[PDB]
């Protein structure tokens, strides 16, 4: 028994993180092979950061501009390109503890494992979800850019994060490992503001199957609903709709207990409407919805 | 009341 | 910014794990240096599990019944040894992969992270605290035995509790890296329930100084209180008493904040009488114990 | 009811 916020393990990942030094500006480098990806705002200065244009930036600095240290090794860099919002170091030695990656962009509602790192070495580790906003609620301070998301399979590592800055609210958003942004932001130090956040409603779902294979079983009821049905109400309160496709992922979580998707869908809709009424699930006195369906079978059946 | 590049400048 | 449950990267923990048999009992083992650490019911079959004579059933074994495995190359066992409700293995190779370390005992209330693994790989981290009962709640299934939980200071791994069994309850139970058992427990297969379990206090103030950081503002108040007058409501509602130590671990968070540790037990008070009122604290609507005063201070400043 | 030793038995 047991359901937990839990990370893969980091070991992998930290044998790839360095610190990048352009001028007087730190942030954290991601080496594999031969070349080292790092968000391209270490060429900005404290001054030109509110509305900077990095190819104006980039030619002004050339190869030993840029310092890039691993333990006690500084790989000397031969060679520099942007491609989105990630500048790409190459470096004279390939990465020894190089690990099998894939590089791949995660759609709202996963999750991953994220390495938070300070001058290169990693810090800590915990498990965040890619918001329906486009955003993600890490913790993250100053020089922790350049910081990785990442999940494992089994022996390969898939880097689908990035982190680049903190809105105003106070979440954090990033790019994958080819430059692209995760939502409509930009890397400039502006007036940006992220979309209103939903309730990923398949992970919710998923959540309260995690509870149910841990004996927790109160919230269930007798009642049977549709889709469409469903994903009216579940609109009603800010809740995303369930297709077709998270209906189907959800199917070995159904299986193993019994219940249908439906009708723990009919579960949630009670739950929506009444409240807990001073209950915890898990633990947990609201309903949690930043683990998947894939997160609980790692965790709770086998 | 804006946005932070969230490395480490001087 | 932000606050997030956050454990330490088990890099340097990642490698020194390994598998341990004896007959077809399987777990996991703790190498560092040329010895393997690792719980003493490996030599239990699935029958000895009322009442075993871990005494009399050591005796009966030989260097060539425990089978340590680290991924796919076995060590040979060169020597053995009982102690506390432990079994260290002492091997022919040294661990090329052992960091430097520290066997502590933690106190109840302090952070620990839990590294779960199954048949000697690691499946994944998460953060504990020491329950006042000596209990963690994490996440263990069959074959978790031998799962260890630390701390990391600077490059040093201060291992502190090594996995064992699951109550009742479903809280998990374990000894330190020397075999002692954190609180009443035995290596039985017996009915057995912990102490009564009460609120880390100190966390939770330390948990509302990481809120105020962050933004939050609602539940704070002007007037302060003495430890004498918050000691005794305190424990009106099952919180640990609040000494004069816990006052001086905060002293950094209270230095941050502009709010004195009294000022902050004012606000405990009155969170403790009312509740939330439907209200958020760090996204969670219940009071997290959790996180200790230094959880708090490495995630909070830079 | 009772407690449950986790190591892999069988």
């Amino acid at each position: 028994s047991g359901f937990r916020k839990m990370a893969f393990p980091s070991g992998k990942v930290e044998g790839c993180m360095v610190q990048v030094t352009c001028g007087t500006t730190t942030l954290n480098g991601l080496w594999l092979d031969d070349v080292v990806y790092c968000p391209r705002h270490v060429i900005c200065t404290s001054e030109d950061m509110l509305n900077p244009n990095y190819e104006d930036l980039l030619i002004r600095k050339s190869n030993h501009n840029f310092l890039v240290q691993a333990g006690n090794v500084q790989l000397r860099v031969i060679g520099h390109s942007m491609q989105n919002c990630v500048l790409k170091l190459k470096v004279d030695t390939a990465n020894p503890k190089t690990p099998k990656y894939k590089f791949v962009r995660i759609q709202p509602g996963q999750t991953f494992s994220v390495l938070a790192c300070y001058n290169g070495s990693p810090s800590g580790v915990y498990q965040c979800a890619m918001r329906p906003n486009f955003t993600i609620k890490g913790s993250f301070l100053n020089g922790s850019a350049g910081s990785v998301g990442f999940n494992i399979d089994y022996d390969c590592v898939s880097f689908c994060y990035m982190h680049h800055m903190e809105l105003p609210t106070g979440v954090h958003a990033g790019t994958d490992l080819e430059g692209n942004f995760y939502g409509p932001f930009v890397d400039r130090q502006t007036a940006q503001a992220a979309g209103t956040d939903t309730t990923i409603t398949v992970n919710v779902l998923a959540w309260l199957y995690a509870a149910v294979i841990n004996g927790d079983r109160w919230f269930l009821n007798r009642f049977t609903t549709t889709l469409n049905d469903f994903n009216l109400v579940a609109m009603k309160y800010n809740y995303e709709p369930l297709t077709q496709d998270h209906v189907d992922i959800l199917g070995p979580l159904s299986a193993q207990t019994g219940i249908a998707v439906l009708d723990m869908c009919a579960s949630l809709k009670e739950l929506l409407q009444n409240g807990m009424n001073g209950r915890t699930i898990l633990g947990s006195a609201l309903l949690e919805d930043e683990f998947t369906p894939f997160d609980v079978v790692r965790q709770c059946s086998g | 009341t804006s946005v932070k590049l969230q490395a480490e400048f001087r």
